């Protein structure tokens, strides 16, 4: 997997 | 009614520094339905791993992990530009649909996780106390993870500002402010929040003229 | 388990001085099923009523009803002694089964509440805000039929023990507490805690020699 | 105001059957003053004692001990008659004063509590936790308690008027009766719920009679 | 402790958009310090306005004001660059001290506000009961903010974007996103979030080329 | 109907 | 010490 | 005054 998302 | 169908927990995603981030908090009556949009922490990221969480604690690894699954095929884009919603949906049978989209290519990943799934009774009891006993150790986590969110886009920010400054940048600035890159970037490895508070410091004391130039530029 | 079907409201019944008894607390997940034993507030009382209630409000009247109905056949008995043993069981489907039996003659009625019945969402919501609201003056409310109830089982106590007593008390005691029963009577009748606490103990004043009679007898 | 003092956990006292019995709920603001009439367990009951209590549990050993202290000079009296008045007064300065009155002979003692005594944060924080850990051992024990005062009563008030009917009562009505009272005599020193209200019905069953009676006689 | 000083209501500030931003969390004991960070919204924005709030509800407006000040010589950056330490110190007292520091240039100003400001009791419980009525109407409130300031962000940074790509950005592509961007500007004076979620799709439909730009860039 | 009942 | 109080 | 600070 992958980095998780970002709350911008 | 002399019953209503609620949420014992929060459920969430796991954001970028180990952070639960409630997608619908405790106690709320279903069927229900909220989103909210989220982007990529990387310059050319191409996935993200949405991680569903069950809990109250702040920490991800803390909470009850109810699945991941990936969304890929992200266009080459900036760092925090993508458009990525993420819905979580429980419907009237208490299964929660959780779903990820990219606004732009329209690509759609889906989990769906059972009424049963998740903690029992008394791992939610446990949980329900242990957020109380931890508010706040989890206090804590929640601004270190903050201040290294802000270092991180600090150290990101500032190296794409010294590229487009190039020659407008003097030579001293330019080193004094590339030492203070590397600090931070150690820094934010590390779990101190005072010493990524330092090093971002330092930078704000560096790149006074970096900001006047950045700023002219647009 | 995502989902946990728990009561949004307290669920009991109205007992002596017009309060609500609280049979299934808020929150409580079911199935549940849960019982209190209750008596009579009169010498040879024949029947009870049991009034259902729903919500948070000390006051029975501030509460939803559920409905009502009536246990009789209680045998001649003095007041507190028979044993009406009163039970809330709610089952998984949601339905509360509200019985009410005589455990000296096994006598028994029910009354069956659908799932449906009671407050809807934004009454719920109302409700907890309002005994919120009104913490305080609930807590008055409580104070006063309590020190109501303990006048009443000293008025009638006190009544007993003079008809038991006879000719051992003497014609001044016998006068004292007499007026002093009747003032009670009174105040019972009012909704002014501290004149029923001020009668109360004017009677606990006058009948010194009634309690040392009444204590020799047994 | 930006501050409130507020009472972090309730006070009270021990009643009979090793219960707390709340004067000053948690999060009351002080300053305050709150009072309510007790009574004696017993017969001819010459002295009570009050001890004081912080914490949220049912179970009086499972709450701190503020401290304690004996009022005597009860007049004789019938258990429940004597009025005893505790009132839990917490003045400006976070003192707590716990005074208890009977009202008949106008005897009172107090005990102060500094406003440093009981339990600190860790402990506060620990015990609201337990609370909420234990509600449901602590509804069962609240329940357990109920029953056992009731059985108390029905067994004194039981005696009372086999005492008070004499030869009223038929010689078979009166060794059913005896024999019923003696097993739940012993009922009433376990801690089984079911045993105790098995020994209650038995006796509801047999003094039919003697209710008929009693209600007759008064 | 028969006592604990705590915060009866939460304490922070005005952030972009109009919401209330906590620094102190409700029911916190004193003394009490706490910090976060903050930054600008606009390029080269010289001052920001400190607006102390007290309450539970996320619409700053609804909250009460505890006062305001401003802090300056905030130096020529981008927005975001800055970084504005905020502290909130509530000592023994009970008195709040709220600063701003700016960390490139140190320079600091401060509000104190008395122990005695702020709500009074009654106010304080019907803020207590106005958040828990209005739970999601803050909920709606909360989200349109968050996505109005990403919506700012995807407007602001896909204009420095725009400009960085010059002549690399084909005719079609900068026609198309500086059509979306006008209808984002629009979209986000008004309310509608799903309007605002609509304008941003659009732009991340039309902007593909020029985000595999900006990522080559740097 | 008729009294509630009493807690004892 | 002696009894507790009961609540009446 | 002047705009409000922003959550980074």
């Amino acid at each position: 997997s992958h980095p998780r998302p970002i709350r911008v | 009614v002399l019953l209503l169908d609620v949420t014992p927990l929060s459920l969430g995603i796991e954001t970028m520094g180990g952070v639960m981030t409630t997608l619908i908090a405790k106690n709320t009556t279903i069927p229900t339905k909220h989103s909210q949009v989220f982007s990529t922490a990387e310059d050319n990221q191409s996935a993200v791993t949405i991680h569903v969480l069950q809990g109250e604690r702040k920490r991800a690894a803390d909470n009850k992990s109810l699945g991941q699954f990936n969304l890929d095929g992200i266009n080459p884009a900036p760092r925090g530009m993508p458009q990525i919603e993420v819905t979580f949906d429980i419907d009237a049978d208490g299964i929660l649909h959780v779903s990820a989209k990219d606004k732009n290519s329209g690509k759609e990943q889906k989990i769906t996780i059972k009424a049963s799934s998740g903690l029992n009774e008394d791992e939610i009891q446990k949980m329900v106390r242990d957020a109380e006993a931890n508010a706040e150790a989890d206090r804590k986590f929640e601004e270190l993870v903050q201040t290294r969110n802000q270092g991180d886009h600090l150290l990101h920010s500032t190296r794409k500002q010294v590229e487009e400054a190039g020659d407008k940048l003097p030579a001293d600035d330019k080193t004094a402010i590339e030492s203070a890159l590397t600090a931070l970037e150690t820094a934010l490895k590390g779990e101190d929040k005072a010493a990524i508070e330092a090093k971002m410091q330092e930078l704000a004391q560096v790149s006074q003229k970096l900001m006047e130039i950045a700023q002219q530029q647009h």
